RNA sequence: GGAGUCGGCAAACAGACUUUGAUCCGGAGAUCUCUGAAUGGGGGAACCCACCUAGGAUAACCUAGGUAUCUUGUACUGAAUCCAUAGGUGCAAGAGGCGAACCAGGGGAACUGAAACAUCUAAGUACCCUGAGGAAAAGAAAUCAACCGAGAUUCCCUUAGUAGUGGCGAGCGAACGGGGAUUAGCCCUUAAGCUUCAUUGAUUUUAGCGGAACGCUCUGGAAAGUGCGGCCAUAGUGGGUGAUAGCCCCGUACGCGAAAGGAUCUUUGAAGUGAAAUCGAGUAGGACGGAGCACGAGAAACUUUGUCUGAACAUGGGGGGACCAUCCUCCAAGGCUAAAUACUACUGACUGACCGAUAGUGAACCAGUACCGUGAGGGAAAGGCGAAAAGAACCCCGGAG
RNA sequence: AACCCACUCCCGUUGAAAAGGUAGGGGAUGACUUGUGGAUCGGAGUGAAAGGCUAAUCAAGCUCGGAGAUAGCUGGUUCUC
RNA sequence: AGUUGAGAAGCUUGCUGGAGGUAUCAGAAGUGCGAAUGCUGACAUGAGUAACGACAAUGGGUGUGAAAAACACCCACGCCGAAAGACCAAGGGUUCCUGCGCAACGUUAAUCGACGCAGGGUUAGUCGGUUCCUAAGGCGAGGCUGAAAAGCGUAGUCGAU
């Protein structure tokens, strides 16, 4: 996920995005805690990818 | 605090010298009384803390040129 | 409570052998929580995403331990811990 | 025996807390004379 | 730009393999290089059964300074210096005595 | 830019990222928890409890904004009291706190010296407090000289430890006149100059790019060293590479470079300010008590003012060290003004007949730390394997030490 | 008796303790004892008054500055001929 | 170690060490230590000497262990019992429980521990706070005073015991 293609989206579009992305984070939490998730670099890939959206949502205004 | 209210005047210091000189540190104060004054034109009294100089000004420029001085530097009496 | 917080108030469970045992005898099972987590917006998560009933929540604060190294005093974080209770019949899934 | 310390957190924080120091203007010459040297507590 | 890059073929100039002949494999920092088939070591580990299990005596390779080395000219068969041309739209990296691009 | 990367102590093991340009460096922006001037109200700093407006949820809320005080201005409003004054609300603009020093002011010691000690000194120092700026202050003669002249202020060297002053003790200490650094004046019949904008040009700063010339031989673990012979120079006593290198690497002389920000100096337009209106009156002068002038009442002039008084109007007024006459020289009681000058907490470059770990900063090391004290406060000790971890596989004694 | 105090002896004095212990001793419904919070301080406070107490410091606390105060007084002052 | 000068001192070599030193003549000094009840580290003598912290008190058996007077269990003795038992508040801060350990800490040994490492453990409408109210006292819009800092205080709002 670029930043390029964000900015081809409308404000409805890049509010499930987020809920998406932040279910998705939550799912990883989930498995960490009990030990079962070896994918250990996805962690920090779906921090950023949270962020990125917010920032190109905040460019809209 | 103990300031006139029309020219600044406030306390100095200085010295006691005895016969044998020895100097001690004093203060001089203003002679500074509260007074009413009547303004003809406001048709009421307007009460101040000035020095017994500062009654000699208000005779010489009247209470009307005294007062708009202090109020230009924003003297609240 | 917005869209946002449902996915931030659940830290994930805790393991433990007394959280083993609730979670069979009793149907009560044992969650690690944000530190400002109230039980009222626990209780809302939990049923939004487990798709279960829950009754009742207890909660409480755990102290961080301080071990000392060669180097001075070191601390852990604060954390904070929740005992949430179902109904008589259902399970909560992973 | 008694001895002269007798711990209270309560006057601790008002005779040498911070909001104590912050009140008088002495006060606050102590506090800007510990952030000078570099002090890590700066308050009891 | 860097002078001596990875998979590069060098020649060893001062050290104890002064002579050999070699690929770079990796670029250190510290200005540091390992060159594959020479400065060859030996280490000894004692195998502890947990956290897996250890052998005994490994053959690795061991790093030398980045200025013992130099790359190899096959074109008079012997060690030359670097030197970044003028670009017409990029760098390109040319031998001192030929005036011809390093490959 | 141009191949590696996921910060260090601090290593291992996993997951990965990328020549479809990563890590890294510089410009602009976005996010920016709680506390702290802390500013919605409280408070034991990092905590507790709210109200109003707009939108959204239906349950026990959410998102986004406002709510301190004071000063100035402005609109509305309105007591004793008829009018209106004080007061009360609502909007705008401004301040507040921190910082090593420099600057201008308010307050202001003592030890000490005098071989005791009061006047005197130390000293208007230490300290406390207030205000402004990158500098500040002062500045355009009611100034000096001496019958000849000079021409605003500030700083440096002399005059000179001189004339004075001084329980004439200890001590304090000028000016006139010369030599320099800087060069500038302009207004109250409204000006120079300074700010804030918008333009015309140039230069610098925040990152970078290219950058020349050595081989053989002997010892040695390892050549940069030995020996022989070369080359480069607007680059030859830099750093480090396995021992001592102009030619091995990074550099060096010398040239090139900025999407975008900052700053400086120039043009040329606008607005504000300078600004006090109209040449200066409770002012000059005077008496009493102090302070400053190198000058401690002394023949004691001059400035300043706590108390009390008090002129003239250019045929007039101030000064020329008591005072008088004559001469000379200036026009106070309204303003603005760059440079030469002071300092460095902070940033960069270079240098040292400076230190080399009991030295140099208290601190080369996770130091204002450990520790000591209720607190203010005080305050340490502690560097080095090797070129490279190649940091000792395996066997034996011993408690799986 | 609890509680508050400290009259005597011995021990201890490098102590178990920078003011104690064991035996006896005084008051024990009051001018009593005590917890928590608060107020007064350095030529100043407080004192049923001993110049006592004000953080094991008191005929004028502690801390940082003037400050390297001053010391006609003690001590010390480093290789050779 | 040998040698040379009248002396401060010089010179040559064996062993260690493993990378720097400075002739001669000049120039500059943080330029020479046994003393200062000197300052900082290290190490002696006293000396293997005093002491091992209430004079309630211990004796066997068994187990574990490299090793047991001291650890665990059993049988039997003693001591407190208006405490030497149990519980709140202050104060402290993980000392609480379990597994693995014994270098240092424990005035002896330790298999034991308030010691080392790692995991775990504290659940409230009714208990104690916070929230409501005030005492002593504090702060204090305006205000009054005061060289400046600031002092006092009204409306007000903090402050439990
Ligand atoms: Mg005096
Ligand atoms: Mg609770
Ligand atoms: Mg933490
Ligand atoms: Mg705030
Ligand atoms: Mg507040
Ligand atoms: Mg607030
Ligand atoms: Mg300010
Ligand atoms: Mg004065
Ligand atoms: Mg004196
Ligand atoms: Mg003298
Ligand atoms: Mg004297
Ligand atoms: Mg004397
Ligand atoms: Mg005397
Ligand atoms: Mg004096
Ligand atoms: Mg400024
Ligand atoms: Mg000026
Ligand atoms: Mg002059
Ligand atoms: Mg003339
Ligand atoms: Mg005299
Ligand atoms: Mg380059
Ligand atoms: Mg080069
Ligand atoms: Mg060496
Ligand atoms: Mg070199
Ligand atoms: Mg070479
Ligand atoms: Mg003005
Ligand atoms: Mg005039
Ligand atoms: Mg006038
Ligand atoms: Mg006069
Ligand atoms: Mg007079
Ligand atoms: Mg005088
Ligand atoms: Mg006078
Ligand atoms: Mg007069
Ligand atoms: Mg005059
Ligand atoms: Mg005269
Ligand atoms: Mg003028
Ligand atoms: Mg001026
Ligand atoms: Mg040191
Ligand atoms: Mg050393
Ligand atoms: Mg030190
Ligand atoms: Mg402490
Ligand atoms: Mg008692
Ligand atoms: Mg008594
Ligand atoms: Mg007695
Ligand atoms: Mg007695
Ligand atoms: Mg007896
Ligand atoms: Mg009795
Ligand atoms: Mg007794
Ligand atoms: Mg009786
Ligand atoms: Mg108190
Ligand atoms: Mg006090
Ligand atoms: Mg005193
Ligand atoms: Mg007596
Ligand atoms: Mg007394
Ligand atoms: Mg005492
Ligand atoms: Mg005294
Ligand atoms: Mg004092
Ligand atoms: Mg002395
Ligand atoms: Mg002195
Ligand atoms: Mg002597
Ligand atoms: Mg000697
Ligand atoms: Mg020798
Ligand atoms: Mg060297
Ligand atoms: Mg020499
Ligand atoms: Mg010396
Ligand atoms: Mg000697
Ligand atoms: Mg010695
Ligand atoms: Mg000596
Ligand atoms: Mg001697
Ligand atoms: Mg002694
Ligand atoms: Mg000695
Ligand atoms: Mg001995
Ligand atoms: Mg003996
Ligand atoms: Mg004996
Ligand atoms: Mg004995
Ligand atoms: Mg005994
Ligand atoms: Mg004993
Ligand atoms: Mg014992
Ligand atoms: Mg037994
Ligand atoms: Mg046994
Ligand atoms: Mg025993
Ligand atoms: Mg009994
Ligand atoms: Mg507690
Ligand atoms: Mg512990
Ligand atoms: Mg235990
Ligand atoms: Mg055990
Ligand atoms: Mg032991
Ligand atoms: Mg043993
Ligand atoms: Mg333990
Ligand atoms: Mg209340
Ligand atoms: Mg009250
Ligand atoms: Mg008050
Ligand atoms: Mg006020
Ligand atoms: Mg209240
Ligand atoms: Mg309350
Ligand atoms: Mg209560």
């Amino acid at each position: 996920m670029k930043a390029n293609e964000l900015r081809e989206k409308s404000v409805e579009q890049l509010n499930e995005q987020l809920l998406g992305l932040l279910r998705d984070q939550f799912n990883l939490r989930m498995q960490k805690a009990t030990g079962q998730l070896g994918q250990s670099h996805l962690l920090s890939q779906v921090k950023r990818d949270i962020a990125r959206v917010k920032t190109v949502l905040n460019q809209q205004a | 605090s103990r300031v006139c209210q029309v020219t600044g005047k406030g306390p100095v210091t200085g010295n006691n010298i005895s016969h044998a000189h020895n100097k001690t540190r004093r203060r001089f104060l203003p002679n500074l009384q509260h007074h009413r004054f009547w303004v003809e034109s406001e048709k009421r009294f307007v009460r101040l803390r000035v020095s017994a100089k500062g009654m000699r000004i208000i005779d010489k420029r009247g209470i009307e040129a005294v007062l708009a001085d202090l109020r230009a530097r924003g003297e609240k009496f | 409570m917005n869209q946002e917080r449902v996915f931030k108030v659940l830290l994930g469970p805790h393991i433990s052998e007394k959280a083993t045992g609730l979670a069979d005898g009793k149907s009560q099972f044992v969650f690690k929580v944000a530190t400002d987590a109230t039980k009222l917006e626990i209780k809302k998560a939990v049923e939004s995403l487990f798709s279960v009933k829950v009754q009742r929540v207890t909660t409480l604060n755990v102290k961080g331990k301080t071990k000392r190294t060669a180097r001075g005093l070191g601390k852990r974080n604060d954390w904070k811990k929740a005992y949430i209770a179902l109904q008589p019949g259902q399970d909560l899934d992973f | 025996m008694k001895r002269t310390f007798q711990p209270s957190t309560l006057k601790r924080a008002r005779v040498h807390g911070f909001r104590a120091r912050m009140a008088t203007k002495n006060g606050r010459q102590v506090l800007s004379r510990r952030r000078a040297k570099g002090r890590k507590r700066l308050t009891v | 730009m860097q002078k001596i890059r990875r998979d590069d073929e060098v020649i060893v100039i001062a050290g104890k393999d002064k002579g050999k002949r070699g690929k770079v494999l990796k670029v250190l920092a510290d200005d540091r290089l390992v060159v594959g088939g020479v400065n060859l070591i030996k280490r000894h580990t004692k195998p502890n059964p947990m956290l897996g299990q250890q052998g005994g005596i490994v053959e690795k390779e061991a790093p030398l300074h980045v200025s013992n080395v130099a790359i190899f000219n096959t074109e008079t068969s012997k060690a030359d210096r670097v030197g970044f041309k003028v670009e017409d739209g990029k760098k390109i990296r040319v031998f001192k005595s030929t005036q011809k691009p390093v490959q």
